[PDB]
């Protein structure tokens, strides 16, 4: 029993973290086979941060302008190229710790683990969701640029996020590992702001199912709702529309608990309309939305505590 | 303004 | 910016996890140098679980009754002994992945990372506190016995918890790595219950300081309190007494933010007496108590966002 | 009753 905001074991990623310096600017890179991936902002200088032309900045660089440190050892850069907002530094040594890996671009609402790093050295691991407005609510300081987010499926690491920047609201924006930003953001310090965010409805429902699996049913009720009528309440409370696809995805959790998806929707509607009245669910006084249906199934038992 | 979180 | 329930990177511990089987019972062990540490409950049989005599059960075993699997490879047990509630299985191979490590017995209120494991294979990592009643609110299923909790200081892993059992309230009980239980619990399935728990006051205060470092001051007030008067409110709300030692430990966070410790106590008193009135602090609608003052300093910036 | 969380 119990239900925690659980991250994936980070060891396979720890072995891939390096330090990249260009000039007086240092950040983290990701060393897989003989390629180091890092944010192209490493070639920025502290005064050309408003509107750098990276193609222009990069053509003025040579392989030896990039200093890559893998803990003890310096790695020799033997080639470099830019792909969207990331640099690919070819090095002369294949990382002997390279895991089985993929690059994946995730959808908003999906979760991942973040290995926060400074100067190529991991500091901590935590679980994130990609928000519907394509920010993440991370924990990041200067030097964390290049830290990566990932999922592990069996022993394959699916990298899905590389960290670039902090927006003025204190939330975070970054790219896939091909350098394409999530959201409308760009890697320059001009005025940019996150769009209005919403709550991830399918995740809130998954977490209510987690609560039931863990022996807690106080929020349930005898009612049901139609999908349309639920979504009319969802919109009022700044929740994402729930789709038939979401209903389908919540299928396994519905079957394990015996609570129809639309019945759980009726519970959520009541929670949205009444609040919790000083009660908690799985240790939270708020409706939690950073657990996917897959996360719940992964962490919870196949028995439901009847 | 947004901050690219490299270090100097 | 941001503030997350952050775990330590788990790689150094992942390399130490093995599987131990005796008879039809399997659980996890911890392989450091040529010794595997695991709960002595591995020598239990499913019917002698109420009141096993472990000294009696163990003297009836030989080295070859213990099957230790380190992923692919089986490890040969060449000696065994019992120390309190753990077994030490000497194996003929020193773990080549052994980190720098210590065994530490922690105080209630201290936090640690848990690497949850099944059949010697890590599944997830999360951050825990030792509760004042010497339970932890973990996330554990059958097979997780032997999973360990730890802190990392520089590159030294301080192991502080080995998981043994789930109490009827769904919270968890275990030992230090010398096999001594935290709390009054014993490794047998007779009636046992956690004592009444309390909230870790010094941690709640540290987390309020985290909130201020992260630019949020809404809960502050112009008042102060005496230590005695604060503790009289603390007792009423089932909070731990705050000591002068706690005040001292909160010194660095007080100095970084410019908020006297007893001034933050006045803020907490007001929050306890009034509630939050539909507001949140660092994304929580409850007062969070699983961050130590050290945790806050580690995760937060040295700048406070004035 | 408390459960020792080994597996069978």
């Amino acid at each position: 029993s119990g239900f925690r905001k659980m991250a994936f074991p980070s060891g396979k990623v720890e072995g891939c973290m390096v330090q990249v310096t260009c000039g007086t600017t240092t950040l983290n890179g990701l060393w897989l086979d003989d390629v180091v991936y890092c944010p192209r902002a490493v070639i920025c200088t502290s005064e050309d941060m408003l509107n750098p032309n990276y193609e222009d900045l990069l053509i003025r660089k040579s392989n030896h302008n990039f200093l890559v440190q893998a803990g003890n050892v310096q790695l020799r850069v033997i080639g470099h190229s830019m792909q969207n907002c990331v640099l690919k530094l070819k090095v002369d040594t294949a990382n002997p710790k390279t895991p089985k890996y993929k690059f994946v671009r995730i959808q908003p609402g999906q979760t991942f683990s973040v290995l926060a790093c400074y100067n190529g050295s991991p500091s901590g691991v935590y679980q994130c969701a990609m928000r519907p407005n394509f920010t993440i609510k991370g924990s990041f300081l200067n030097g964390s640029c290049g830290s990566v987010g990932f999922n592990i499926d069996y022993d394959c690491v699916s990298f899905c996020y590389m960290h670039h920047m902090e927006l003025p609201t204190g939330v975070h924006a970054g790219t896939d590992l091909e350098g394409n930003f999530y959201g409308p953001f760009v890697d320059r310090q001009t005025a940019q702001a996150a769009g209005t965010d919403t709550t991830i409805t399918v995740n809130v429902l998954a977490w209510l199912y987690a609560a039931v699996i863990n022996g807690d049913r106080w929020f349930l009720n005898r009612f049901t709702t139609t999908l349309n009528d639920f979504n009319l309440v969802a919109m009022k409370y700044n929740y994402e529309p729930l789709t038939q696809d979401h209903v389908d995805i919540l299928g396994p959790l519905s079957a394990q608990t015996g609570i129809a998806v639309l019945d759980m929707c009726a519970s959520l509607k009541e929670l949205l309309q009444n609040g919790m009245n000083g009660r908690t669910i799985l240790g939270s006084a708020l409706l939690e939305d950073e657990f996917t249906p897959f996360d719940v199934v992964r962490q919870c038992s196949g028995v439901t505590f009847q | 303004y947004p901050k690219l979180q490299s270090s100097q």
